[PDB]
């Protein structure tokens, strides 16, 4: 073995040396070189570590590595090759197989003028084969932010002429400006006379270099790439329910046919009850004190448990508790509670025109987007800096941004946290305004800037001749599709929008701190909305907007509802007692099942919005029948008054009846115990209802008759009109309705299909008032951003080799959310992760860094490492160590100093085994609607599913979690189906045990008010998944008053027709349903006649547009059904 | 406001003129005259683009100005401009009808994008000339190669 | 068939040629050639537009020619023309390149408009120049001040 | 390397030089001096257009090149050719600015179309001139009438 030289000599150029002529063999190197050699040329650290190189070489081989490092950092095996190129040439203890002097010069030591000899220049013999591979490894790489290869950079020449031997050639000429000495390149595979050339083993860059240095990327590589997306799944049926509706309907025709060429070829208990109700009656009908004394007692117990009107309705508790929609909410908390809100603007500069701008050296043409124009630039950063200095009061103290902000490095930096395209710029206009140019070029500005800050914004130097840091001034890199909108794949440059962020504390356990923070926010939405520029359309995240446009919108629509009821109470008031005897117990009737309601719940307290169109509406229910009981006898008259012929006429058709709709409707409101959010509203009206049963007793009936023994004439009239309705009624019914009821059949069915064939979750849509509007446009148009979290709490983690395996599979969860997309993008995630891990391996390969305390004080540095052989290991596992570092940081440590902290973690001492809860988030946008961001739920389960189910082991000990501003909201709009199907099922079997708890006529009464279960619900149905319908937390309750009011109709309808005592073919039905018809257009027709007032009406938003308009249309539905179900049932019967 | 004019003999070169060229000094044919272009480039001379542009700058109301040359020398570093004006139209006149790049170059600057553009034409602040392909004018054209350098007029031996 | 060359010693201006220069006529340099522009204005020469059009015309199959000048004189009056015809299209042809106004007016009558262009280019009738900066033209450019005029060649004493 | 001289007497055309011109052969003024352009055309010398184009052919990288002549002869045949390449656009350039077509022929060969145009000027592959109006060009300009011919130098007697 023998050298060519050792040491260096003389200057060459600038402060380049030559080396030494040496011909020796080589020398073991000084153990002060070795972390050098270590770090440089590992190969040759074995043994003596005998080298034809000194400490100096080394040193200077390093001090040269800046530019390569430059363009080929970011592919170890890139720039591995080219080190071993450097190394074997620099000290290889065979240098004289493969390197030949030849130019010398002579060196004299200036001190004992005894010469030595600069090497000039020498002929290196270097293997085609390691040339190859050496620009195999390097020629797909991407300089740092640019579609141009960066061998472009480093050969002399653009990348479409470098090549293998000419990019070596290049590197190694001293004109280069870099190369000390030239070094002349003789390329072979074959020894050459005698030399035999170095031909070291390479990496290709989709090889690691080491157990620590993965392969190069996809980017900046070409092997170690592909392959793209394929999981698309399409799926689309339909038509088959279509097809079946069809088939139904021409089996109907033709029984329809059949039938026609046929005509052409041819108790006890109820009893007794009802007795009892009569002679009660009889009691009751000798003092009118008891009865208004009961209306008393519950006058109390009804105000008397409303004492304290807390009735809450706030803030966004309706996906009701416990369950793990909730579990899930409160467990995140524990850990951190509320990760926080953001205040977030959408930007855009309407009168601003794109512009192009060459950016040095490349000069290619970059076109940058209206909302990117310097100038524009510099206004949002005046709308920023006011927003910062926005103060509200609340009580006598002050309130800022800065007492409510995520400021994630406090105290040390107080810098609140800005997601800002601005923060590239530290928030500066000086900084951004700077420009380094001459009389020629423009060589860095305030584009150079963004476009090197979008790739690398954790940077704190630009590599640029600026050398601007890219980090906010809050300490943490902004991501750029975080803040801006509306440009194309990565081509951030052509964006249309920009997007501004803050962060600010929920507060969810601090109300007076809440308080102060909805009290700047409210400052805040007013600053914005009254902001005047022409140059920007700004658009709206806040608080209120959501929160106080329900509660500012929901108001004036309330005259509209408000109004119908009253126009709708006078006709019921009117219609019966006319004067002054009916009113009087409605107004008490419907006061009695409202208040009583409230006191029922006030006896286990609670509260809602919808819950007042149910009591309103539901009171319905009680004078419905309760003004047919009272007209009914009012059409009476026979040889007897008050004394029996009360109780004839009471006990005979309202004992039955009544006694059967107030279980009815029990049934329905009674076993509304069910499990989700509504049961509260319910419940509270169906005990309401028994109450207003009982109270309708004998409080009405004898407060009626108490009293009830031109006015006159009119009650004539209307009882006249009412008889004649009932007698066109039964004619038509006579003629034959066999035609028609086919038809009605074929309605239901289609009904059923065109209903059972579609549906939908619920998305927000409130009035348009403005704020809320903003937000969701800006939504709407806006993209690729704005988030919500997933999030994982692990427990244990001591195991280096599960966190190994815990790591896996989180860059697996990384790569499907980074794929998994929709349309023309991804759906699923976003998506990316910055657990740790990654954080540690980092410093293992980093340095240490400077802490400066805060006012003052002298700065502190600490830390240490451990490497080579170790630093593989330490890296690889143990943790206790590397985690009590990696939560300690605030200052970065190599060629500058930053901040890379985070949070989440938290054990006890140095008992690092106990540390909890690693928490990695991937936000991904969407804003597309209810069924969209369920969707997107849906999948976030099946995620978190595969990642536990992939490797789990003992019981349990937490899992996957999925926390986004959309969940516990939408949580609800998940088991909607089993809640629909589990709800209305409920009331299935309270109404057919309930009609059953006074006849149980097996088909008939059964099948007949069974029937009325599925006739109206198809109704509902249709209109909601058919026109202008809707579905919803709301929607379902809505139907459940459906089928409430759709049997208090057919309860009475039937209770009296089944029994029938001189019984018939058809004959007796009409006479029973002609007592019965008069009350269907009585209480049904009015109901109607006050919707109307409330739907055919106005209003100011959509909100109630829906609510109170299915209602009236599914309402509707079922009355006409009451005659023409029951008239079809008896036919059939 | 006389061009200075060099006599060579074998290695004579007194910088004279026809004020002096001697009754001894021959001229027999007009083959022995010839202008060259010698290039200004080396110690102290920005090589680098940011530096060489110092030497340049953009001036309005003068009118540009060629004179041949017959012969120069290779060039170390040349330069070929390409700019736009801020409104993205062209800074530098295209390169008149006859005129090339500079001939022998080591490395061109090969540069393009966009500048202030202060004026008419871009000139050289030293009162060089732009050497083109034996073309020297007072003015950059755009993307055009050029040297930096000076001319001189000389008298060779029969 | 011959430009004359007007020779001047003190005062002596006789209208010669090298056609006599007599042996003891000295021309020792080139720079005592020169070329002078001399204007065609004064008495009996109007000024106003409309009259002085009348001194030019629009003529076909004739080549414009130029030839420079070293020297001339202020002139009173001046003329600046620019003629759309009567489709919109330019009447006058832009100056070539390098040629400027006169130098030296006192007024420019500076007008613009449309007429009928019966022609390619507009000559002056009485076989005078358009006289430019330093160049003498046959013939009308658009926007572009002359005055009319004369040249003569002259030998300069020593 | 040097441009052949013709002296005529009475009727002695030695083709001689300046590097021969005795001293009893008399040039008196440069009106003497005269440039003569002739035709390259007879027999052998095909006419038609397909045969003719035989003689010239397409090149890239050399710029075309101009010199005065001052008479020629009357031209038997003369071609005048218009030539768009396959995407439509021009394949010849327009004539220069004061180059006219050749002045005397008795027939024009005026033809139009379409070509490969496989390169930027269309030369002669003998190494004659396209002779335009007393203008000798080594390139075929667009729609311009040619005659094929060579220029001559002379000296004629006083
Ligand atoms: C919280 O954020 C604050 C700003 O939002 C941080 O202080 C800001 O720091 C900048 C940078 O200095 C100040 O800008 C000005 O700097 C010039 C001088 O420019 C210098 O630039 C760098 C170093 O600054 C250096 O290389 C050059 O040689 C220049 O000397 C000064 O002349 C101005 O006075 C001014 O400081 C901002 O003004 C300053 N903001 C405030 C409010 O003072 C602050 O450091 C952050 N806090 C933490 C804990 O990081
Ligand atoms: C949005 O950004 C994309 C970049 O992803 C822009 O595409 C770019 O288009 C320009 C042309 O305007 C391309 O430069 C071209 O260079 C050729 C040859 O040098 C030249 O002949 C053309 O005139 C043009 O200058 C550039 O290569 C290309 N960039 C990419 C991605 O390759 C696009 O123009 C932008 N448009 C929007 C979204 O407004
Ligand atoms: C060039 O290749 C040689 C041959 O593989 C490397 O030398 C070996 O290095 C390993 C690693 O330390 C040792 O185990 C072997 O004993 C070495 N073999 C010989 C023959 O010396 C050398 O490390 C490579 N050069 C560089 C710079 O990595
Ligand atoms: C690519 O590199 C090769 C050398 O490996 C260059 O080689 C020569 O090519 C030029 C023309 O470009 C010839 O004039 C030389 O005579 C060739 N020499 C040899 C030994 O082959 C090649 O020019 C380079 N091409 C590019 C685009 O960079
Ligand atoms: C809206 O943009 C315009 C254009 O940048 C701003 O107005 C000024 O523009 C004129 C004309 O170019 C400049 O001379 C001024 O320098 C600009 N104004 C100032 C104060 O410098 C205008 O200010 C912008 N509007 C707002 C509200 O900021
Ligand atoms: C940013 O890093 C660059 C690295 O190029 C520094 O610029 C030069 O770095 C070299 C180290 O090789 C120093 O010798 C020079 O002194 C630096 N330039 C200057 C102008 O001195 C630069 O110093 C770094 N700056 C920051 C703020 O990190
Ligand atoms: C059957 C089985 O898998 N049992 C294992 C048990 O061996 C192990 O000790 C424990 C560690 O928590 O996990 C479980
Ligand atoms: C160097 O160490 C090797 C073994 O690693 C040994 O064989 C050799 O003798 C040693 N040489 C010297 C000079 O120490
Ligand atoms: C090295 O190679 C050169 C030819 O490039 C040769 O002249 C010289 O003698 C060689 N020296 C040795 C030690 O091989
Ligand atoms: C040695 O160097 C010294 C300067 O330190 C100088 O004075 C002396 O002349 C030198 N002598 C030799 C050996 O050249
Ligand atoms: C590297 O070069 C080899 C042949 O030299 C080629 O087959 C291979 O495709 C190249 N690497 C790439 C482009 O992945
Ligand atoms: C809520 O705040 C109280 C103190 O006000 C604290 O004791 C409690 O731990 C907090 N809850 C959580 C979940 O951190
Ligand atoms: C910010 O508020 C302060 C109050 O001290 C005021 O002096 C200053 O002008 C304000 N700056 C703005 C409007 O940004
Ligand atoms: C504000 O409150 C302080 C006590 O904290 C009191 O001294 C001061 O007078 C109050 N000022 C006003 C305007 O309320
Ligand atoms: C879940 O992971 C399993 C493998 O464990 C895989 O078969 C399936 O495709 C994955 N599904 C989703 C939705 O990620």
């Amino acid at each position: 073995q023998s050298c060519v030289w050792y040491g260096e000599c003389g200057i060459a150029y600038g402060d380049k040396r030559y080396n030494c002529e040496y011909s020796g063999p080589p020398k073991p190197l000084p153990k002060d070189g070795y972390d050098l050699v270590q770090e440089l040329c590992p190969g040759f650290f074995f043994g003596n570590v005998s080298l034809c190189c000194d400490v100096r070489q080394l040193q200077t081989l390093k001090d040269n590595l800046q530019l390569p490092l430059q363009f080929l950092s970011r592919c170890p095996s890139c720039f591995y090759n080219l080190l071993n190129l450097f190394c074997e040439l620099t000290c290889s203890p065979r240098q004289s197989q493969f390197l030949n002097v030849t130019a010398t010069e002579d060196y004299v030591d200036p001190v004992t003028n005894q010469t030595k000899t600069n090497v000039k220049e020498l002929q290196y013999y270097v293997g085609q084969s390691f040339a190859n591979a050496m620009y195999n490894a390097c020629r797909d790489v991407e300089a740092p932010s640019s579609n141009d290869k960066a061998l472009g950079l480093l050969c002399g020449k653009d990348a479409d002429a470098c090549n293998a031997t000419n990019w070596i050639e290049y590197m190694f000429n001293k004109d280069n400006g870099q190369a000390p000495f030239t070094i002349t390149p003789v390329f072979s595979d074959f020894p050459v006379h005698g030399m035999e050339p170095m031909n070291n083993a390479t990496k290709g860059c989709d090889e690691s270099v080491d157990e620590v240095t993965a392969p190069c990327s996809c980017q900046d590589c070409s092997i170690v790439c592909g392959p793209k997306p394929q999981p698309p799944p399409p799926p689309a049926p339909w038509t088959i329910l279509g097809l079946d509706a069809m088939y139904v309907i021409m089996w109907i025709t033709y029984m329809a046919f059949l039938l026609v060429f046929f005509g052409a070829f041819f108790a006890f208990e109820g009893c007794l009850r009802r007795l009892f109700t009569r002679w009660g009656s009889f009691c009751v009908r000798n003092p009118g004190c008891v009865i208004f004394f009961s209306l008393v007692f519950i006058t109390a117990c009804s105000s008397g448990l409303v004492f304290v009107r807390v009735t809450t309705n706030p803030v966004d508790l309706w996906s009701a508790p416990s369950s793990q929609a909730r579990l899930e909410k409160e467990y995140f908390d524990q850990h951190f509670g509320p990760f926080f809100r953001t205040e977030q603007l959408i930007i855009r500069a309407p009168l601003t025109d794109k512009h192009i701008y060459q950016p040095y050296p490349s000069g290619a043409d970059v076109p940058f987007g209206p909302p990117l124009d310097i100038q524009i630039l510099h206004q949002v950063l005046d709308l920023q800096i006011a927003i910062e200095n926005i103060t509200a009061s609340y009580d006598n103290e002050t309130v800022t941004l800065q007492d409510i902000c995520l400021a994630p490095l406090s105290p040390y930096n107080t810098n609140c946290t800005i997601l800002s395209v601005l923060n590239y710029f530290q928030n500066s206009h000086s900084v951004l305004d700077h420009k380094k140019g001459d009389d020629f070029f423009v060589y860095a500005d305030y584009h150079t800037h963004f476009l090197y800050c979008v790739r690398a914004p954790a940077s704190l130097n630009d590599t640029s001749l600026l050398h601007d840091p890219c980090l906010g001034t809050f300490g943490g890199p902004v991501f750029p599709w975080l803040v801006l909108g509306g440009y194309d794949d990565q081509n951030y440059n052509n964006a249309t929008a920009l997007v501004i962020t803050f962060p600010v504390n929920n507060y969810y356990n601090d109300t007076e701190k809440l308080q102060r923070a909805q009290a700047w926010e409210k400052e805040f939405i007013n600053f914005v909305k009254n902001y005047k520029n022409p140059n920007l359309t700004i658009s709206f995240t806040a608080e209120r907007s959501i929160e106080d446009e329900l509660n500012r919108e929901s108001d004036s629509d309330v005259f509209t509802v408000v109004i119908s009821y009253a126009i709708m109470f006078l006709y019921i008031s009117l219609a019966l007692g006319h004067m002054k005897s009916c009113r009087r117990l409605l107004v008490d009737s419907k006061v009695s099942l409202g208040i009583a309601g409230i006191l029922i719940v006030l006896s286990s307290v609670a509260c809602s919005l919808g819950v007042f169109s149910y009591i309103g509406l539901p009171l319905t229910l009680i004078v419905i029948e309760v003004i047919p009981f009272l007209v009914l006898a009012v059409g009476v008259d026979n040889i007897f008054i008050l004394v029996q012929a009360y109780q004839r006429d009471e006990r005979l058709q309202g004992e039955t009846l009544d006694q059967q709709l107030g279980r009815v409707l029990g049934e329905v409101a009674p076993s509304m115990f069910l499990s989700s959010f509504s049961e509260t509203v319910a419940f509270f009206l169906g005990a309401l209802s028994v109450m207003p049963a009982v109270h309708t007793f004998s409080l009405f009936a004898g407060l009626a008759v108490f009293i009830d023994f031109a006015e006159d004439g009119t009650s004539v009239q209307a009882s006249e009109s009412c008889l004649f309705r009932f007698f066109k009624n039964s004619y038509s019914p006579l003629l034959l309705k066999d035609w028609m009821r086919p038809i009605v059949i074929a309605i239901f069915v289609g009904v059923l299909s065109f209903s059972i064939a579609v549906l939908n979750k619920v998305d927000i849509g409130l009035d348009q008032s403005l704020s809320m509007p903003d937000d969701s446009y800006m939504v709407d148009y806006f993209k690729s951003i704005s988030q919500y979290l997933h999030a994982g709490p692990p427990v244990y983690f001591v195991l280096e080799e599960g966190h190994d395996y815990t790591s896996s599979k989180g860059q697996n969860m990384v790569c499907g959310g980074m794929g998994c997309n929709n349309d023309s993008l991804v759906q699923q995630i976003f998506n990316a992760a910055q657990l740790d891990n990654y954080t540690r391996i980092g410093f293992a390969p980093s340095s240490w860094i400077d802490d400066y305390f805060d006012w003052v004080k002298p700065q502190s540095s600490c830390c240490r490492v451990p490497e080579g052989k170790q630093r593989p290991q330490g890296g690889d596992f143990m943790r206790f160590l590397p985690m009590f570092l990696s939560d300690n940081p605030n200052p970065k440590c190599g060629k500058g100093g930053h901040a890379a902290y985070s949070s989440a973690v938290n054990i006890l001492l140095g008992h690092g085994t106990r540390v909890g809860a690693t928490y990695f988030m991937t936000y991904h946008t969407v804003l597309q609607t209810s069924a969209d961001f369920i969707d997107a739920l849906k999948k976030a389960r099946l995620i978190a599913s595969n990642v536990t189910e992939t490797m789990g082991i003992n019981g349990s000990a937490y899992r996957v979690f999925p926390y986004s501003v959309f969940y516990v909201f939408y949580e609800q709009y998940l088991t909607i189906i089993d809640d629909t199907i589990f709800n209305l099922g409920v009331s299935l079997g309270a109404i057919f045990l309930v009609t059953m708890v006074l006849l149980g006529c097996e088909l008939w009464s059964a099948v007949i008010m069974c029937a009325t279960i599925a006739m109206v619900l198809v109704n509902m149905f249709g209109v909601m998944w058919l026109w202008g319908i809707s579905l919803n937390a709301v929607s379902l309750v809505n139907l459940v008053m459906s089928c409430g009011i759709s049997v208090e109709f057919c309860s009475h309808i039937t209770r009296a027709f089944t029994v029938s005592m001189k019984g018939s073919r058809v004959e007796r039905a009409e006479e029973a349903l002609a007592h019965m018809g008069s009350s269907v257009f009585s209480g049904i027709t009015l109901t109607k006649f006050g919707g109307i007032v409330v739907l055919a009406f106005a209003k100011s938003q959509i909100f109630q547009i829906f609510y109170f308009r299915m209602y009236l249309a599914m309402v509707l539905l079922g009355a006409t059904h009451g005659l023409i179900f029951l008239p079809v049932l008896l036919s059939y019967i | 406001r006389s061009i200075p004019l060099g006599v060579i003999h074998n290695s004579v070169l007194q910088v004279s003129d026809v004020d002096k060229l001697v009754c001894r000094d021959k001229l027999s044919s007009t083959n022995q005259l010839r202008s060259v272009g010698l290039n200004l480039e080396g110690n102290g001379v920005a090589t680098d683009v940011p530096s060489a542009t110092k030497r340049w700058g953009f001036r309005s109301g003068v009118p540009p100005k060629v004179v041949n040359y017959e012969a120069g020398e290779w060039a170390e570093n040349c330069y070929n401009l390409e700019i736009k004006k801020p409104d993205g139209s062209e800074c530098l006149p295209a390169a008149p009808d006859g005129i090339r790049g500079f001939p022998r170059c080591r490395y061109v600057h090969k540069v393009s994008g966009t500048g202030p553009c202060a004026g008419d034409f871009a000139f050289h602040k030293e009162g060089a000339f732009f050497l083109y392909d034996r073309l020297a004018s007072t003015v950059i054209y755009r993307g055009t190669t050029f040297a930096e350098g000076v001319v001189a007029f000389l008298i060779l031996p029969q």
